[PDB]
This record gives C-alpha cells, sequence and structure tokens, in this order.
C-alpha cells in the first residue's frame, strides 16, 4: 500500500467536521447530503475525487471561506451539432460582486501529463457560453494540484488572468502564465514561494518521478515544435542552450541565495515575457566563462542564447516555467531520478535533430556491438584486477558522444552490477572500487578521468557535453579542438590530461606518437576537409598527408593514440578494403596492427542518410619486438627481390631479346649463361614469379615462358610508389614472403540485417543478426512479483466479504419488508451481486495466471538464479514466456554474452578471436 | 554448403595469393575461397585480361515505348542459353551524331553490367542475322576476345553458369540488391578454366543438344495449343 494515500486519509479524518468519509479497505466514499448529486457514486473513480475533497476541506476549514459561495458538480446541458453535451465544472467560488474568485479544475496527479488535450475541451466552452449569456469577464482561473516531497504535501498551482489575455493569441504568447505557485490569505495578490537552497519546501525536487518526464517530452514535441514542424536544428540548439544555462545555474548559484533561472518575481504578479533576455544572456555568458572557458570575444559579444527571428520568447518562458523544479545536476542523485534525465535528453536528440549527409549519428545497435566485440568489459575487469585502473577510452570524432555514453553505461553496468563477481575482493581492489563506483549516487564518477573525445563542430560539442553531464560525467575531457590537431594544442584547465603528452617514435619515422590510450572507437568522417589555417600537420605530423585521400589520416591518428597492445574498433568505409588507391594504407595497418576481425555491414545500416557499404575493423597495436621483426624480414626479402629483379632482367635481355652476353653482369649470371646451368635458370624464374606459374610452366621452354609472361614479369619488376616507408621493394612479393612467416588468422563475417530498418518515415524492427538480447533477467525476485501482487487481490477479497455481509443484512432487512415496493431495490441488489460475482471472476482468472507464472518461476529459477542450462538463453520457450502476457515488466534488454554457443556474429567475435 | 557460410576464417598468408593489390574483405576472400574449391581438381586456370582484346560500353539515350525510331533492346532480352533473343519493343525517335558501333552485329559477346545480384554479368551471343541496325542499351558491354584460344559462346555459357554467378554475386558493387553494377576491371582480373578449344566445343554441343530436347517439349506444347484451337473452331462452326 502507498503511504501517501494513508497520510491523506488520516489528514482528512482528523478534521473536526465530519462532512466526507472514505474507506480504502472497502473502496467506498460518502459525502454530505447538502450538495445534490445526480448519480449514486459507489466506486472510487480515481485520485481526482480525493483531491477535490481535500481542496474543499482546505478551502472550508483552513482558509476560513464561507461554504455558501462554493459550488461543485454543476450540471450543464448543451446541444452541440447533432448530439448533446453535458460539461461539468469542478470548483466555482464567487465573491460578493458575483465574479468567479476561484475557477478550479481538479485532475488526478498521475494523469496531469496526459490530460492536457482535454483542457481546451473543458474551459473555453464555458467562457464562450458566459460571454454569450452575460457578456462578463472572469478575473482569475486557477489550476491546482498536490505534490509529495519528504512526506509533506506541497501546492503547485497555475493562475491565469483572463482579462490580461482576453484572446487565444495573447494567451499563447503568454506562455502558460502562472501568477503564483501558492495562494495568499487576506485577499492578497498571489505570491510564489522562493526556490532557494536551505529550506526543504523551498529547495528543488530531487525525487524525480519516472512518468512526468514522458509527458514533458511529448508536450515539448506538441507545443514547442508546433505539431507540424519536425526536425529543425535551431529549435533543438535553443533548447540545448537553455539546458546548459540551467546547468550553470545549479553550478554557480550555490546555497543561501535563490536561483536566477526562476522568475525573480519582485512584484506580486508575474511580469511580461520580456526583461528576461538580458538575464538569460548574462547567465549564458557565466556559462562558457565557467564550464567551457572559451576565449572568443566576438562569440561572447554576439550573445545568441536564442535567435529572436525563429525562437519567439513565449516558448522560452514556457520552457523556463516547465523546468523550474527539475534540478538536472541533483536529480541524478535519487535512484528513481537516476536515469530519467539522460533518457529525456537522448529522446530530445532523437526527436528534434535533423541529420543528413556529413552530420548524422551512428545507430546504437552498431555502437554496442563494437563495444562488446572488443571485450571491453573483460578488458576493464582485468585492468581493475591487475593494475587497479580502468581502460582509457578515446573517440577522436565523437559527434553526439554516442560511443562514449555507451562505453560509460557498459563499464558501469558490467563492473558494478552484472559481472561484479569477476573482480577480486582484495582490500586494495575494494578501496579502488570504492573511489570509482561505490557511492551509488554518482556511479559515473570515474568517467571524468578515463573518457576522452574530440569534435570539430562547436554546436555538437556543446550538445555532447550537456548530454554527458546529464548522464553523470563532468564532461571535462571532451574537446572541441578538432580530431587531427597536434597533441600540444589540446589544452584544458583540469590537471590530469593524457592527451597533451607526446613523444617521437623511431619506428614511426621520428614523428610524435601519444601512446597513452587503451581503446580507440570511432566513426571516422568520410571526408575530413582539414582546415587551411594549420596545414603543417598534413606534411610534418603525418606520413601520408600529401595523398589525395585525407580521411585515411584518421587511421594514422589511431596509431598515435593507442598503446602498445591497445584495441581499435572502427567503422571504415568499404573503399578502404577494396581499392588499389588505398593499398598504401592497407600495407600500413599490417605493418603496425594485428587485424583480428573484419565484419561487413549491410547498406541499410545508415539509411536513409547515406547508402554506402561500410565494414567493421577490429585491430590490436603491435609491440616493438613484432614490428622490428617485421622490419628486418621486410629488409631481407626486399634485398633478395632486388637481386632477383636485376638478375632476371639481365636474363631476359640475352636469352629472349638476344642481346649478346656481356662481362659487366653478375658472376653467377655470367657463368650460368656460359656453362648453361639451365636448372638454376628455371629456379630463378620460379622464385621471382612465385605465383602466376603453373605445373605446365616447369616443363615448357624458358624462352616461351618469358614471351608469354612479359606483362606480368614487368609488373612484378616495378617497385612501389610510396617510397621511404616501404623501401624501394615490391610490396606484393615481399609482403607475401613476410606474411608466410608471420601468419595469423583473421576472422571475417557479414551481417544481412542489423535489427532495424530506418526508412525516411520511421523505424521497423527486423532480425538482429549481430547480437541477441538476454530477454530473461539473471535476478528475479519472487517476493517482488508475489506479495505486492497478492495485496490487491486479498484486499479486494476482504472488501467483497464485507460487502457480502452488508448485502446479507440488507437482504434480511428487506425480507421483513413488503415485496411489491421491494422488487425494484431487490433487482438492484441482484445487479450488485452479479457485479460482485463478475469482478471476483476476473480476480480468479488473474489468480490462474499468477499460479502459472509462479510455476514457471519454480521450474526455471533456483534461488533467484538462472540455472546453467538456462543461463544461455537458447531456450525459446522461456524467452517467449518473458515477452508475453504480463511478464513484459522486469525484462532484461541487455546484450547476452553466451561464451559457449555460437549463433550470432558477436558470439563468434567473443569466442574465436584472442586479444593478446 | 560453402557459399552459405557467412563466416570465413582467413589466414594472413592467404591474402597475397594472386591479389597484387592486398585486398582483404569478406566478399573478396569468400570469392577466393569458393574459387579455390572450384578450381581444386581443375587446372589450366588463366586470367581473362591476357586473352581480352577490347571492351566497349554501349550507351542509350532517352526513349519511349515505341516512338517509331531506331529500335533498342531491353534487359529481358538476355538469356541463360547464351543466345540474344532479339525482339525489341521500344525505340528512340531522335538521332545522335555517331552510331557506328552502337548497332548489334552477328557473333558478338554482350555482358550485362547493371541488374539484380543474381542476373548480373549475364552474357549472351548474337547468332541470328541482325539485318536492321538496333541500338544496345548502356547496361551492356561488347567484348572482343582472342578467338584462337577461347570461343565466344563458351565464355557466355561460363558466365551464365554458376562459375560466373558465384564470382559476380560477390564482385558486384551496387547500392541495392535490385541493381548492382559490374565494371571492366574485374573482367580483366577474372580467372577462368580454359581447356583446349575441343573441350569448349564439346561443352557447347552438349548444351545445344540438351536445349534442343527442351525445344521438342515446347513444340509439343504448341501442338497442344493448336489442338485446343481446332477443338474450339470445330465446336463453333457446327
Ligand atoms: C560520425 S558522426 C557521429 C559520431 C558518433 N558515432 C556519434 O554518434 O556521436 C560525427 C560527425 O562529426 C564530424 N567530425 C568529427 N570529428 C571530425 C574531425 N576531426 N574533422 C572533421 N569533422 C569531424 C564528422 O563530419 C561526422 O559527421
Amino acid at each position: 500500500m502507498k503511504n501517501w494515500q494513508r497520510i491523506v486519509e488520516a489528514k482528512l479524518e482528523q478534521q473536526k467536521h465530519k462532512v466526507a468519509e472514505i474507506s480504502l479497505e472497502n473502496g467506498t466514499v460518502n459525502y454530505s447530503k447538502k450538495i445534490k448529486h445526480n448519480r449514486n457514486l459507489k466506486a472510487l473513480t480515481g485520485d481526482e475525487e480525493i483531491v477535490r475533497a481535500f481542496l474543499i476541506d482546505r478551502l472550508v476549514n483552513e482558509l476560513d471561506y464561507k461554504p455558501e459561495y462554493l459550488e461543485t458538480e454543476k450540471e450543464y446541458t448543451i446541444k452541440g451539432g447533432h448530439s448533446k453535451i453535458n460539461p461539468r465544472v469542478d470548483v466555482l467560488v464567487k465573491d460578493d460582486k458575483g465574479n468567479p474568485f476561484f475557477f478550479i479544475e481538479v485532475k488526478a496527479p498521475n494523469k496531469f501529463e496526459e490530460d492536457k488535450d482535454e483542457i481546451e475541451g473543458q474551459l473555453f466552452a464555458l467562457a464562450q457560453a458566459e460571454e454569450r449569456d452575460f457578456k462578463t469577464k472572469v478575473k482569475y482561473l486557477v489550476y491546482y494540484t498536490v505534490e509529495l516531497i519528504d512526506d509533506e504535501i506541497v501546492d503547485r498551482a497555475i493562475i491565469i488572468d483572463f482579462e490580461k489575455y482576453p484572446t487565444y493569441t495573447d494567451w499563447s504568447n503568454g506562455g502558460f502564465i502562472s501568477t503564483g505557485t501558492e495562494l495568499t490569505a487576506g485577499y492578497g495578490e498571489p505570491k510564489k514561494q522562493p526556490l532557494i537552497k536551505g529550506h526543504e519546501k523551498y529547495d528543488l525536487r530531487v525525487r524525480i518521478d519516472r512518468e512526468e518526464i514522458e509527458g514533458l517530452g511529448r508536450n515539448l514535441h506538441n507545443v514547442l515544435w508546433g505539431g507540424g514542424g519536425t526536425n529543425d536544428s535551431e529549435i533543438f540548439y535553443s533548447l540545448v542552450n537553455i539546458i546548459l544555462a540551467k546547468i550553470q545555474d545549479e553550478y554557480e548559484k550555490e546555497d543561501g541565495q535563490e536561483y536566477d533561472f526562476q522568475v525573480y518575481q519582485y512584484g506580486d504578479n508575474v511580469e511580461s515575457p520580456q526583461k528576461l533576455f538580458d538575464r538569460i544572456n548574462a547567465l549564458y555568458k557565466r556559462a562558457l566563462r565557467e564550464q567551457l572557458n572559451v576565449t572568443d570575444e566576438q562569440k561572447i559579444a554576439e550573445d545568441n542564447v536564442i535567435n529572436r527571428n525563429k525562437f519567439p520568447l513565449n516558448k522560452l518562458v514556457y520552457t523556463v516555467q516547465a523546468l523550474e523544479s527539475l534540478s538536472f545536476l541533483e536529480g541524478r542523485n535519487s535512484l528513481d531520478g537516476k536515469d530519467i534525465l539522460g533518457d529525456f535528453f537522448e529522446s530530445i536528440i532523437r526527436d528534434g535533430f535533423k541529420q543528413t549527409k556529413g552530420q548524422f549519428f551512428t545507430p546504437t545497435p552498431i555502437v554496442k556491438f563494437i563495444l562488446y566485440a572488443l571485450q571491453l568489459d573483460k578488458l576493464a575487469i582485468d585492468r581493475l584486477n591487475n593494475d587497479r585502473e580502468l581502460p582509457l577510452i578515446i573517440d577522436p570524432s565523437a559527434g553526439s558522444g554516442t560511443f562514449l555514453i555507451e562505453a560509460m553505461k557498459l563499464i558501469t553496468k558490467e563492473v558494478k552490477y552484472k559481472q561484479n563477481h569477476k573482480v577480486k575482493s582484495s582490500r586494495q581492489i575494494t578501496k579502488r572500487f570504492e573511489e570509482l563506483f561505490m557511492p551509488d549516487h554518482n556511479e559515473n564518477k570515474w568517467a571524468r578521468e578515463y573518457l576522452y573525445g574530440c569534435e570539430i563542430n562547436f554546436d555538437l560539442g556543446t550538445a555532447s557535453k550537456v548530454n554527458m553531464i546529464l548522464h553523470g560525467d563532468g564532461s571535462a575531457n571532451i574537446f572541441v579542438q578538432d580530431g587531427l590537431l597536434p597533441f600540444r594544442f589540446y589544452v584544458k584547465e583540469t590537471s590530469p590530461n593524457y592527451l597533451e603528452t607526446a613523444s617521437p617514435d623511431a619506428l614511426y619515422g621520428d614523428k610524435e606518437v601519444n601512446g597513452k590510450f587503451d581503446v580507440v572507437v570511432s566513426n571516422p568522417p568520410f571526408s575530413v576537409d582539414l582546415d587551411t589555417q594549420t596545414q603543417r600537420e598534413v606534411r610534418n605530423a603525418f606520413l601520408f598527408g600529401d595523398k589525395k585521400n585525407s580521411e585515411n589520416l584518421f587511421i594514422e591518428r589511431y596509431y598515435q593514440l593507442l598503446k602498445e597492445g591497445g584495441r581499435l574498433g572502427v567503422v571504415l568505409p568499404e573503399s578502404v578494403f577494396d581499392t588499389t588507391e588505398n593499398k598504401y594504407i592497407r600495407l600500413f595497418i599490417f605493418k603496425y596492427f594485428k587485424v583480428k576481425a573484419v565484419v561487413s555491414l549491410p547498406q541499410v545500416t545508415f539509411e536513409p542518410f547515406t547508402s554506402t557499404k561500410t565494414s567493421l575493423l577490429f585491430a590490436q597495436k603491435k609491440t616493438k619486438e613484432e614490428v622490428e621483426q617485421w622490419n628486418e624480414l621486410w629488409d631481407k626479402y626486399g634485398k633478395e627481390w632486388s637481386l632477383l629483379k636485376t638478375r632476371i632482367n639481365d636474363y631476359f635481355s640475352y636469352f629472349v631479346k638476344g642481346r649478346p652476353l656481356n662481362k659487366k653482369w653478375a658472376p653467377d649470371v655470367v657463368k650460368d649463361i656460359q656453362e648453361g646451368n639451365e636448372d638454376n635458370i628455371r629456379k630463378n624464374i620460379f622464385r621471382f614469379l612465385k605465383d602466376h606459374i603453373k605445373e605446365e610452366d616447369k616443363n615448357l621452354e624458358i624462352k616461351d615462358l618469358l614471351i608469354k609472361y612479359a606483362e606480368e614479369i614487368s609488373s612484378i619488376s616495378k617497385h612501389e610508389k610510396e617510397t621511404d616507408v616501404f623501401g624501394f621493394y615490391n610490396a606484393w612479393w615481399v609482403f607475401g614472403e613476410v606474411a608466410k612467416e608471420l601468419d595469423y588468422p583473421i576472422f571475417m563475417a557479414e551481417a544481412e540485417n542489423v535489427g532495424y530498418k530506418r526508412t525516411k518515415k520511421g523505424e521497423k524492427p527486423m532480425p538482429n543478426d549481430l547480437y541477441d538480447l538476454e530477454y530473461a533477467p539473471s535476478t528475479l525476485d519472487c517476493e517482488k512479483v508475489l506479495s505486492s501482487f497478492d495485496i490487491e487481490i486479498n484486499a479486494l477479497e476482504a472488501s467483497k466479504t464485507k460487502l457480502s455481509v452488508e448485502k446479507g443484512l440488507l437482504e434480511e432487512k428487506l425480507k421483513d419488508k413488503e415485496d411489491k415496493e421491494n422488487e425494484k431495490i431487490q433487482k438492484r441488489l441482484n445487479k450488485i451481486s452479479e457485479l460482485l460475482e463478475t469482478i471476483e471472476n476476473q480476480l480468479d482468472s488473474i489468480r490462474s495466471k499468477k499460479l502459472e507464472v509462479e510455476g514457471i518461476l519454480e521450474k526455471y529459477y533456483e534461488n533467484n538464479k538462472l540455472k546453467e542450462e538456462y543461463s544461455e538463453r537458447d531456450d525459446e520457450e522461456l524467452i517467449n514466456h518473458f515477452k508475453h502476457g504480463v511478464l513484459y515488466q522486469y525484462r532484461s534488454e541487455d546484450i547476452l554474452l553466451r561464451n559457449k554457443t555460437v549463433h550470432k556474429i558477436l558470439d563468434e567475435i567473443r569466442q574465436g578471436v584472442i586479444w593478446d | 554448403a560453402l557459399d552459405s557460410q557467412r563466416r570465413v576464417d582467413v589466414g594472413l598468408s592467404s591474402i597475397s595469393s594472386l591479389n597484387s593489390t592486398i585486398r582483404y574483405s569478406y566478399r573478396w576472400n569468400k570469392m577466393k575461397l569458393i574459387q579455390k574449391y572450384l578450381y581444386r581438381d581443375i587446372d589450366c586456370i588463366e586470367p581473362l585480361g591476357k586473352y581480352i582484346l577490347s571492351s566497349n560500353n554501349g550507351w542509350s539515350p532517352e526513349s519511349v515505348v515505341g516512338g517509331e525510331g531506331i529500335p533498342i533492346l531491353g534487359q529481358e532480352h538476355l538469356e541463360f542459353d547464351g543466345v540474344l533473343n532479339v525482339s525489341p519493343t521500344k525505340a528512340t525517335t531522335k538521332t545522335k551524331n555517331n552510331m557506328e558501333n552502337f548497332f548489334i552485329q552477328e557473333g558478338d559477346l554482350f555482358i550485362s553490367r547493371g541488374n539484380t545480384v543474381d542476373l548480373v554479368g549475364l552474357a549472351c551471343v548474337v547468332e541470328t542475322e541482325v539485318t536492321e541496325d538496333i541500338i544496345y542499351p548502356d547496361l551492356y558491354i561488347r567484348l572482343k576476345i582472342d578467338e584462337k584460344v577461347i570461343h565466344k559462346k563458351y565464355l557466355a555459357l561460363l558466365f551464365n553458369s554458376f562459375f560466373g554467378r558465384l564470382y559476380f554475386k560477390y564482385v558486384s558493387k551496387g547500392k541495392n540488391q535490385t541493381m548492382v553494377k559490374i565494371s571492366s576491371n574485374e573482367l580483366l582480373n577474372y580467372y577462368l578454366p580454359i581447356p583446349p578449344m575441343e573441350e569448349q566445343l564439346e561443352i557447347v554441343g552438349k548444351i545445344e543438344e540438351q536445349i534442343g530436347a527442351q525445344n521438342e517439349i515446347e513444340k509439343q506444347i504448341e501442338e497442344k495449343r493448336n489442338q485446343i484451337r481446332v477443338i474450339i473452331e470445330e465446336t463453333a462452326r457446327s
């Protein structure tokens, strides 16, 4: 049972005057006979009636108002079109002059965010009728509701002046005018309670309920967006700036003084929507002088918290009023409000941002596949166990911070909740886990140290920062200073900076490499369009900056950031894998990286924004010993090829072209020509060609072989174009020779579907083919689904037993009555009896499914743990149990890591490849 | 069994096998694995770039069904038997400046560039008398080959066989499964089993006889159709 219902019942019962009675155990409500009712109310219609009764009691007893001026349940009869309408008004209180002092509409607290559409259907018609009949003006309209904070009932109300905004246009430009949060006694002008730290009533809300955030989101989509305006970037940017200003408010305003985000309200009545622009602009400078610490005087001077041409201030004041008590920095403290604001803002980004070529977001299913396929959870657990640290993840092209957000929510969930048994219980490990995850109010506290990022777009940089603040991080490490800038330019106030550090590498070519990060995940842009202000990095900092393909620079950056043994999972375009022009980069990776998985992706992945085939590359940086071994083998086989080229070209000129023998040739060449050791002649042809020769070629004469080949032997003879890095040898020949010695297996797979299809209209689910959700929680509580569920049924059983007893008493008291007049109410009692039997019928029906789900729990669960045979959810039967009926709740949408059964690509990733 | 795998375990040494560009990808390595399985017992595997003389891409201007202009073909005229079933339905009414090589001649090899992933790279040979000049659309390639080593119809039959279908289902580069476009680069780099010309003629003869059998079946079919017509006519007349 809910405590607040009992508190309200006790508060209403403690009043001296017994005018209204309620009984939750019997589920009945009774009122005094003074007010006429057109129907016999016998069942609880909802919380609305209780709130109305509480308001009536508050008006009569606490505010000392005369009851004769209060009117409730007023009946109206109107003929609308071909039908009849009977609207009702909740509370009417008129003064001595007849004007309505209180025009109060009562609605349930849990129904406020979804009943707004009916408000227009209940208020405007009555005003129009009043104007048609008496041509008078109503003074103030009051909308009242109750809220529960720290077991205390607080009042949040909206007061609208009808005379101030006589027209609908003026009311819309007013932006949901609310004169005061609370009423005032002694005929005083309405006054709002300050929102200031220090007083629990004055303080903001920290217990954020899960449901009203969805109502706020849909109201913003239906009002701010205009209903017909969707996917507009500037409105989203204005909302982002407003939220950033609010964040700065909680950051700087601190305790002992009221916040400046709320309407200061020096006067009793709320002022015009104007005279707030200067406030919000100065506040928006305090932000970016405190958080971002920008050093652009022109950008500060241009202000532009909003744009006045496309963002009218009425929507601004609506947004400000809607977000007064929703403290974002402190709302994450509560368990209930832990993830509410993050989901709210990710929904804001999802619905409202227009994305297209150049600027579009990586879908979540691909991001989670990338993060899990790197075994990032296991890497983090091993790092915590061995070195008492977490992996140092960076995303050098983080647009909206999707990769970083998913990495945060993955590491926290895996280390703290899911795979917490893997980590050891040593005292040092325990204390490190204490300063990392334990406080449980800000579990994403480690991110401030172990999560970096780089974005070139300032707007998306601010969006990423505010998103990742609302998800729990401080978001200090996200940089808006371009991905490819040198490591010296990345500067920020906080002292621990792993991106500043750099040092030249002898193997790389004397160029500077960072070598500090563990994991590098990114979605590289198709075309970097590197800025012309700093073009020294194109030549000096990067090996292949002079080439036409400037996006292939990103791969080189991934070599500099990673540590010796680091992991790299990126979505490279398919053109990198199959195009001759990109060959230089493909020889680059094999030089320094251990390719481990190439997962192809369907072209429906990025629809509708772009239709190009992309592939996933998973690689691991190679240590100094392996790359020096590669260098020495390359040098050896390149020298051997260099000798073979000159020898075989000398062989051609004489033995085929016919040019006389000369003594200026190699001694082995000249003697093999003179004494005719044709076996060595054939052997050199075979070794130089390697492939391109068959078993027929060995017997056939060398001269005809050379004539037939010509083109192929010339192609093999020609050396490479990149030079310097490779060393004047043939890449194909020497690469084959070296790769014969250093062979390792690469895993390749293709996905046909990715679990979704994003047409221009909307998403439609499809087979996943990448990973499979768990669909069955690993922790199911019997008492959570049992006791609370049976409380309702046994309370109803007790209520129906009491009803049966009273019905029997009425039956007897009518048995000693005369039948003719009895018949009508006897039939009414029969209707009551059939209602009771049918209601207990559906209670018995739901008790049957209760019994069957209890049986399923007993069959599949042993001490709230999934058994080993049911641990890997290959059993479609249990899955179908959870995703059907009433078991929709308590589902687990996490990605399932089977580790022993291979069905989908992620399982083969996590089993086949080894990261070491 | 091999084609329907969706998972390939590729070694590093396997990358540089007749590659010359160090291409590593799921599609390319799957194609190489299938080719290795095909060409296991078969020998004399040879590239098509050595025995190719020229390749010319056709082009087709704006046209409407009919139009009383010079006729043009359609994508349905290509056949698996390797014979171009000439039956144009549309024509172009306006004239161009040059049309010398845009007509179809007898004994030519036509390659399908853009079509479905199944029917892409489909090849045909023009064997009937062309008579009137007809324009062949852009989704075609005229292929002139070394006649001494490889026969014109044998290449078409190979391309229409699974030998070419498996290669072109992975080599094709298209934005959707409905249209994938091949180019001349893979035609240059394609590897073929090229037995002695006697074997090619023997294969062609077997295909022709097994197609003539089916021709007997449909000639029986129009015999039945004519029987239906005769029954209707005799019932109606009297
Ligand atoms: C790939 S999108 C989305 C990235 C990430 N998956 C996300 O959801 O936030 C990132 C965008 O930022 C841009 N971008 C990021 N880093 C850049 C850089 N260093 N130089 C130029 N553009 C960059 C790219 O143009 C790209 O369109």
